[PDB]
């Protein structure tokens, strides 16, 4: 029932910079002001 | 040891880097 | 007049691995004279089945079983006993435990505000110092039983 | 054994590229599988055109798709709390001499 749609494309991907990006929480854990690492 | 020589954050973001008791060839401007 | 539709195997090659199943059907071989298929000495349909009926003496009325087996593959985790509680009290040393975070001290009404998804609030130099109560929802400070 | 999804959604103005600011990603949630994972792929969605009765390439519409991928690796971040308790800003060591 699924369809062939893949065309063929010479282009590359391209390529660009995540400059401060993809930061998360990695804790329950609450904080206030203090300068973790 | 390697020591950053900076002449402090709230003057510039510019640094110095000694690499202590190395010769300079062997390392890996001013060098 | 009897229940005919609960049937058992009773003809069978081999006897069952452990929680191994077998819904087939074959016309079972007794003797060495192959079967063909159809029945006939030593050709034995293997299933048969109770023939229920109300006035029957115990040991011979239907008994339902459920036979429940408890696995622990590898995985990290999974269902379990239920969780039980108490009434968080306040403002006495008191021994407690917030969903999993054991300690000691006096409780008392905070003012701070965790993020939608933080539990329990630290200090500098790593010690617990607020929780939020799992139930109600609510940040609680935790103050040191007084020494000296 | 644990799938962890975190997320954030951002508002911003005409750049072609991802912005300056800073924002951190609160977690969705913690799905406890134990999954052996080392693919992936996105779903898109098109729509029935009806101007054909077959289903090959034609028979489907759609826009303009384009996202953006970026891996993860093993590091050390120095994350500065706010008063809230919010990340307002992060630094990434063993990235540069000052940092
Ligand atoms: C879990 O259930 C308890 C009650 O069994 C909820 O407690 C209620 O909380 C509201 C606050 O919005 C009070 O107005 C009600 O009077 C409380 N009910 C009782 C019986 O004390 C609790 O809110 C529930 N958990 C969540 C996350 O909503
Ligand atoms: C998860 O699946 C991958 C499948 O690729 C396993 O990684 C190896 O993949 C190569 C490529 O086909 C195979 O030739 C190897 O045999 C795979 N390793 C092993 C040990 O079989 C990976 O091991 C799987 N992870 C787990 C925990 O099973
Ligand atoms: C396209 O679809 C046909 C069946 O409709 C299939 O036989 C063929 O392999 C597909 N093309 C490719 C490149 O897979
Ligand atoms: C530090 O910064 C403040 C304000 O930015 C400035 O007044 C002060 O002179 C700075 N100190 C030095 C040593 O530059
Ligand atoms: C570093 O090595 C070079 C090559 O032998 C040598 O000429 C130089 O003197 C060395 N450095 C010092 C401080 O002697
Ligand atoms: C969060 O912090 C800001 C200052 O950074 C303050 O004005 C505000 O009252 C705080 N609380 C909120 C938004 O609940």
């Amino acid at each position: 029932q699924c369809v062939n749609l893949t065309t063929r494309t010479q282009l590359p991907p391209a390529y660009t910079n995540s400059f401060t990006r993809g930061v998360y929480y990695p804790d329950k854990v609450f904080r206030s002001s203090v300068l973790h690492s | 040891g390697v020591s950053v020589i900076t002449p402090g954050t709230n003057t510039s973001n510019q640094v110095a880097v000694l690499y202590q008791d190395v010769n300079c060839t062997e390392v890996p401007s001013n060098v | 007049g009897g229940n005919y539709n609960y049937l058992y195997r009773l003809f069978r090659k081999s006897n069952l691995k452990p929680f191994e199943r077998d819904i087939s059907t074959e016309i079972y071989q007794a003797g060495s004279t192959p079967c063909n298929g159809v029945e006939g000495f030593n050709c034995y349909f293997p299933l048969q089945s109770y023939g229920f009926q109300p006035t029957n003496g115990v040991g011979y009325q239907p008994y339902r079983v459920v036979v429940l087996s408890f696995e622990l593959l590898h995985a990290p985790a999974t269902v379990c006993g239920p969780k039980k509680s108490t009434n968080l009290v306040k403002n006495k040393c008191v021994n407690f435990n917030f969903n999993g975070l054991t300690g000691t001290g006096v409780l008392t009404e905070s003012n701070k505000k965790f993020l939608p998804f933080q539990q329990f609030g630290r200090d500098i130099a790593d010690t617990t110092d607020a929780v939020r109560d799992p139930q109600t929802l609510e940040i609680l400070d935790i103050t040191p039983c007084s020494f000296g | 054994g644990y799938f962890k999804i975190y997320s954030k959604h951002t508002p911003i103005n005409l750049v072609r590229d991802l912005p300056q600011g800073f924002s951190a990603l609160e977690p969705l949630v913690d799905l406890p599988i134990g999954i052996n994972i080392t693919r992936f792929q996105t779903l898109l969605a098109l729509h029935r055109s009806y101007l054909t009765p077959g289903d090959s390439s034609s028979g489907w519409t759609a826009g303009a798709a384009a996202y953006y991928v970026g891996y993860l690796q093993p590091r050390t971040f120095l994350l500065k709390y706010n008063e809230n308790g919010t990340i307002t800003d992060a630094v990434d060591c063993a990235l540069d001499p000052l940092s």
